[PDB]
C-alpha cells in the first residue's frame, strides 16, 4: 500500500511471529474436515516440551465463522473448555492459524476402543466424563453461549502430561446465521427435527444425554442408517427408544411446524410397548439407578421440561459412590492409541 | 448476550481500561503536527463518519459502538501516520459486523457505503471520492485484528442504562436522553478508562439534571465510587462546550490537512 505508513508496515514485518518458524508440524496433520486442517505440533525456541493444536482454518480473509471463534475463545477460560493459546494471522496466504493444547484422546476413538475390545473399565470413568461435559457447557450457557454441534468426536480428553485425564469442550458451533439450525442427526433433539427455528440450551442438554446412554451401552442411543430438518427414520428411532409421546408429555408440540407432518407419518399404536427403561434394561442398565433417572431427565421429550446443566451437576448420582475424578482415568493407565497422522493428499 | 455477565475477568476489562496519563504519553507524537483541541475534534469527526457509515448500512447502535471502540483502541497505540483513518473506519465497521450472527455485510455493499457516504454526507471534509478498492479494507482487516490482540468482545453503556432506568421506573421520561447521552460519550475518551456502567451512571446523572428529576437518594442506594462518577460528568459537560464551539463543516478540512501522513516507499 502507498497510502500505508512504509516505517509502521516494516517494523511489524520483522517483530511479526510467523507459524512456520515458531511450530515443527510438517507431516503430522491429525485433522481435517470443514473447519480446516488441525496438526499436532512441537515448540522450536523450546522453553517447553509440550505438544500443542495447530488448526489453521478453512478459506481465505475473516469469515463470519473464524471471526466468532476468535472473539469468543478470546474470553473463554475454564479447565473443561478448550483453551486458545495463540492467533497467528499470515499476511501473504490470507490464512489464520490458532494455537491450542494438545488433547491425545476424544469419546468418539474412546467408545470404539471399547466396542473393538469388548466385541471379541475404571469405576466412575463414566461418571467423571459424564460431570465434567456438564461443567463444561454449564460455563458456556452461563455465558449465553450455545455449542450447537455437541457429539463424541469434539468432547476431547486429554492424554499423559499435567492435564491427564481432563475433559476439553471443543469446536463449538460458532456461526450460525440468525442462530438458526435451517441455514449424523444422531445427537439432535426432537425439536430439531420437527422443524424449530432456533437453537437453545435445551438442543445442547438433549445431545448430552445422547452421549450419556453411549457412554454406558458402547452404543448410539439414536443410532440410524446415512435439506429440510424433518428426518422420518430419526424420528422412528427415538420413538422406538422413548416411545411416542403423549399430550401431557410434551403440550407445545403442536405449536411445532412439523406436526402435521408427524401425525401423518405416525401412529401411537406403533410404539405402544417402547420406553427408555426397557431400552436401557436391554443394554444391561439398572433402571432404579441414580445413572438411569439423570439420563430419562436429560432425555427428556418436551424442551421445557428437559433439566439444565446446573441441575444436572447437582443430582445426587454425583454423591453416590464413586465420586467423580478430576482424572478421569483415575491414575490407572490410559490403553488407548496414540493419534494417527494424515496426509496432505 | 454473549459473555454478558463476564466483565470482570473480560479483556475488555483487562488489556482495554487504558491509564490516562500513559494515553497522553502515547499521543504526543501526533501532538507535533496537531493541537490538543485539534486532536480531539479529529475524534470527533471521525466517531461521526463510524455512525453515517453505521446507519446506511443498517446496523443497530452496538455493532456501531463496537466498530467505534475498535478505532479508538487502534489509534491509542499507533500514529494517525500509521494507516490512513479514511480506510480504517470503514475496516471497523466490516470487522465488528462479522462478530454479530444475524445477517452479514458484503464486499460490494461495504465499498458502495465507504463512496456514497463520504460523497453526500461529508464533502466539506473530502474533494476527492473514496479511492479504496475491496482488497485494502481486506489488509487493513488483518492489521486491525492482529494490533488488538485478537480482543473482539466490547462491553457498552446502554445495556446497564436499560437496566438502571427500570429499576427508577422512568423509561418514557429519561432513557431516550440518556441513551442520547451515551451516544455522545463515544466522541470522548471514556470508553478507554472506565467500564461500561459508570458511564452510564453519569449520563443518566446528566438526562435527570436536564429534566430535573430527583433521583438523590436513588443514587445514594448504590454503591459506587461517585469521584469516579463525577469525573466522567465533567468530561459530558466538557464536551458539550466544544461541540458549542466547534464548527465541523467549517474546520475539518484544514485539520485533515495537518494530519501526518503515511510515508510511502522509494
Ligand atoms: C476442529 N478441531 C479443533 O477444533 C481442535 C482444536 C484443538 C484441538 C486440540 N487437540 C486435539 C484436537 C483434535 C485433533 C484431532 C481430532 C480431534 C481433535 C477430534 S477428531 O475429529 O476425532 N480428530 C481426528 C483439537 N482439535
Amino acid at each position: 500500500d502507498d497510502k500505508m505508513d512504509y516505517d509502521f508496515k516494516v517494523k511489524l514485518s520483522s517483530e511479526r511471529e510467523r507459524v512456520e518458524d515458531l511450530f515443527e508440524y510438517e507431516g503430522c496433520k491429525v485433522g481435517r474436515g470443514t473447519y480446516g486442517h488441525v496438526y499436532k505440533a512441537k515448540r522450536k525456541d523450546g522453553k517447553d516440551d509440550k505438544d500443542y493444536a495447530l488448526k489453521q482454518i478453512e478459506g481465505t480473509g475473516i469469515s463470519m465463522s473464524a471471526c466468532r471463534e476468535i472473539a469468543l475463545l478470546r474470553e473463554l477460560k475454564h479447565p473443561n473448555v478448550i483453551s486458545l493459546q495463540k492467533v497467528f494471522l499470515s499476511h501473504a496466504d490470507r490464512k489464520v492459524w490458532l494455537l491450542f493444547d494438545y488433547a491425545e484422546h476424544d469419546l468418539w476413538h474412546i467408545i470404539k476402543f471399547h466396542r473393538a475390545s469388548k466385541a471379541n473399565l475404571p469405576r466412575g470413568m463414566v461418571k467423571s466424563l459424564l460431570y465434567q461435559i456438564l461443567d463444561g457447557i454449564h460455563y458456556l450457557h452461563a455465558n449465553w453461549v450455545l455449542h450447537r454441534d455437541l457429539k463424541p468426536a469434539n468432547i476431547l480428553v486429554m492424554g499423559e502430561g499435567p492435564e491427564r485425564g481432563r475433559v476439553k469442550i471443543a469446536d463449538m458451533g460458532f456461526a450460525r446465521l440468525f442462530n438458526s439450525p435451517l441455514k449424523t442427526f444422531w445427537y439432535r433433539a426432537p425439536e430439531l427435527l420437527l422443524g424449530a427455528r432456533h437453537y437453545t440450551k435445551a438442543i445442547d442438554i438433549w445431545a448430552i444425554g445422547c452421549i450419556f446412554a453411549e457412554l454406558l451401552t458402547s452404543e448410539p442411543i439414536f443410532h440410524c442408517r446415512q435439506s429440510n430438518p424433518y428426518h422420518h427414520d430419526q424420528l422412528d428411532r427415538i420413538f422406538n427408544v422413548m416411545g411416542f409421546p403423549a399430550d401431557k408429555d410434551w403440550e407445545d408440540i403442536k405449536k411445532m411446524p412439523e406436526h402435521s407432518t408427524l401425525m401423518k407419518d405416525f401412529r401411537r399404536n406403533t410404539y405402544t410397548n417402547c420406553s427408555l427403561i426397557k431400552y436401557m434394561e436391554k443394554h444391561k442398565v439398572k433402571p432404579d439407578s441414580k445413572a438411569f433417572h439423570l439420563l430419562q431427565k436429560l432425555l427428556t421429550m418436551d424442551p421445557i421440561k428437559r433439566i439444565t446443566s446446573e441441575q444436572a451437576m447437582q443430582d445426587p448420582y454425583f454423591l453416590e459412590d464413586p465420586l467423580p475424578t478430576s482424572d478421569v482415568f483415575a491414575g490407572c493407565q490410559i490403553p488407548y492409541p496414540k493419534r494417527e497422522f494424515l496426509t496432505e493428499e | 448476550k454473549a459473555m454478558a455477565g463476564n466483565f470482570w475477568q473480560s479483556s475488555h476489562y483487562l488489556q482495554w481500561i487504558l491509564d490516562k496519563q500513559d494515553l497522553l504519553k502515547e499521543r504526543q507524537k501526533d501532538l507535533k503536527f496537531l493541537s490538543e483541541e485539534e486532536y480531539w475534534k479529529l475524534q470527533i469527526f471521525f466517531t461521526n463518519v463510524i455512525q453515517a457509515l453505521g446507519e446506511h448500512l443498517k446496523l443497530r447502535q452496538q455493532v456501531i459502538a463496537t466498530a467505534t471502540v475498535y478505532f479508538k483502541r487502534f489509534y491509542a497505540r499507533y500514529s494517525l501516520k500509521s494507516i490512513d483513518p479514511v480506510l480504517m473506519a470503514p475496516t471497523c465497521v466490516f470487522l465488528a459486523s462479522k462478530v454479530e450472527e444475524f445477517g452479514v455485510v458484503s464486499n460490494t455493499r461495504l465499498i458502495a457505503a465507504a463512496t456514497s457516504v463520504l460523497k453526500t454526507r461529508f464533502s466539506y471534509a473530502f474533494p476527492k471520492e473514496f479511492p479504496y478498492r475491496m482488497n485494502h479494507i481486506l489488509e487493513c482487516e488483518f492489521y486491525l485484528l492482529e494490533l488488538m490482540d485478537c480482543c473482539l468482545i466490547v462491553y457498552h453503556p446502554y445495556r446497564p442504562l436499560l437496566q438502571y432506568v427500570q429499576d427508577m421506573g422512568q423509561e418514557d421520561m429519561l432513557l431516550p436522553l440518556a441513551w442520547r447521552i451515551v451516544n455522545d460519550t463515544y466522541r470522548t475518551d471514556l470508553c478507554l478508562l472506565y467500564p461500561p456502567f459508570m458511564i452510564a451512571l453519569a449520563c443518566l446523572h446528566v438526562a435527570c439534571v436536564v429534566q430535573q428529576k430527583d433521583a438523590r437518594q436513588w443514587f445514594a442506594e448504590l454503591s459506587v465510587d461517585m469521584e469516579k462518577i463525577l469525573e466522567i460528568i465533567r468530561v459530558i459537560l466538557k464536551l458539550y462546550e466544544q461541540w458549542k464551539n466547534f464548527d465541523e463543516r467549517k474546520e475539518m478540512a484544514t485539520i485533515l490537512s495537518k494530519m501526518p501522513k503515511p510515508k510511502p516507499p522509494p
